[PDB]
């Protein structure tokens, strides 16, 4: 498990190398209803259901199906031409309170940002001296390691 | 999270570091311990 | 989705520094070889 | 400002007693319905349990509605979900990868630690 990352000062040769032994120890061990068929079919197909694309054209002296859709467009643009009536009433105040919203909605994203930000580098900090304390005692491990290995002989 | 769980599992991996290398010295202390009273008996004889 | 890049996170990080030990380990088993071959021969 | 379901920004938001987290009243009257718990915390949770402006700009282009708006808002929903379960399953698939490396680095520290120790030792029985 033990692995100093801020104490280990280790080459990427050496993660090459690391790779490559646990490669070869991985070479021997080797709700909803109809909604939903319909619409995993039209994301897989990648094709959209068709609407309705007849409002737009029309025909002049037409027939009793074009005398509906001709009066289908009368109804439309006075709903339209009242549809744009209420909207230019309020203008561009109606447009700028929602604006000021978006605002608010943002800087809530970016404390949480620093809030993350400051217990993560936080955590690390912790880490930080973890690491330099055992590596220290690994240091003055190794150096009676070594004094020992020249004594014995030494004696001998 | 990563640098939490980080934490977590690298703070009793040390123990276990240290604990082996503890007991790696102690055996190394051993024979420091006594390879020294062979060379002290060398002044016995003369 | 979230829950289980918890462990794709988790097991990538733990992963390669799992795989530091390793490289440490190996040049200390390689380290204890020469020392013992360069003293039994003499 | 959001919902904890949808990801939705609510018209008539209700929060929780048990677990302070705002929903949107159509979404959290469901859940309780259908297994009468809080979502999030697992906790219980009934619709007597919940306690009670926003602006959108209409378009100047405001037909549209019926034809071009439906239509992007019933493929951007079924796009993403798709592409939602294609990122599921890489995910349980790159799972699998990460845990089987994981075991093969397991074995290979169990290997070497027998190996370094006894290496170790070895130097030290050398001196006698």
């Amino acid at each position: 498990m033990d692995g100093l990352s801020f104490v280990d000062k280790i080459p990427d040769g050496y993660k090459n190398e690391i790779d490559q032994l646990v490669k070869k120890e991985f070479a021997n061990i080797k709700a909803d209803n109809s909604v939903s068929t319909l619409t995993n079919a039209l994301y897989t197909e990648y094709l959209k259901q068709r609407n309705n694309k007849k409002r737009r054209t029309p025909d002049f002296n037409d027939d009793d199906d074009t005398l509906f859709l001709e009066e289908y467009r009368r109804k439309y643009p006075r709903i339209d031409t009242s549809r744009y009536i209420p909207n230019e009433s309020s203008e561009v105040s109606l447009l700028g309170i929602v604006d000021s919203y978006l605002k608010h909605q943002e800087i809530v994203l970016d404390t949480l940002l620093p809030q993350t930000v400051s217990n993560q580098w936080r955590i690390n900090n912790d880490y930080i001296r973890q690491t330099c304390t055992i590596v220290e005692e690994m240091n003055i491990q190794q150096r009676k390691q070594i004094n020992d290995l020249e004594i014995y002989r030494k004696r001998l | 999270s990563t640098l939490c769980h980080h934490s977590l599992p690298a703070l009793i991996e040390g123990q276990r570091k240290y604990y082996a290398d503890y007991y790696a010295y102690r055996q190394e202390i051993r024979s420091l311990e006594g390879r020294r009273k062979r060379l002290q008996a060398m002044l016995n004889s003369s | 989705l979230d829950s289980l890049t918890k462990k794709l996170s988790t097991v990538m990080y733990e992963r390669d520094a799992a795989k530091l030990v390793a490289a440490q380990l190996l040049m200390e088993k390689n380290e204890d070889s020469k020392d013992l071959p360069k003293s039994s021969q003499q | 400002m959001l919902c904890a379901i949808s990801g939705k920004v609510p018209r008539r938001p209700v929060l929780s007693p048990k677990s302070r987290t705002i929903f949107e009243k159509s979404l959290l009257e469901q859940y309780v319905k259908d297994t009468g718990n809080d979502p999030i915390t697992n906790e219980p949770l009934s619709i007597e349990e919940i306690v009670e402006s926003a602006q959108q700009a209409s378009l100047t282009e405001s037909i549209p509605n019926l034809l071009t708006s439906l239509q992007n808002e019933w493929d951007a929903i079924m796009l993403e979900n798709f592409k939602l379960r294609s990122t599921l399953d890489s995910l349980t698939k790159k799972l699998s990868t990460v845990m089987y490396e994981r075991d093969a680095a397991k074995l290979v520290a169990a290997q070497l630690l027998m190996e370094k120790n006894e290496d170790s030792k070895d130097l030290p029985k050398s001196s006698q």
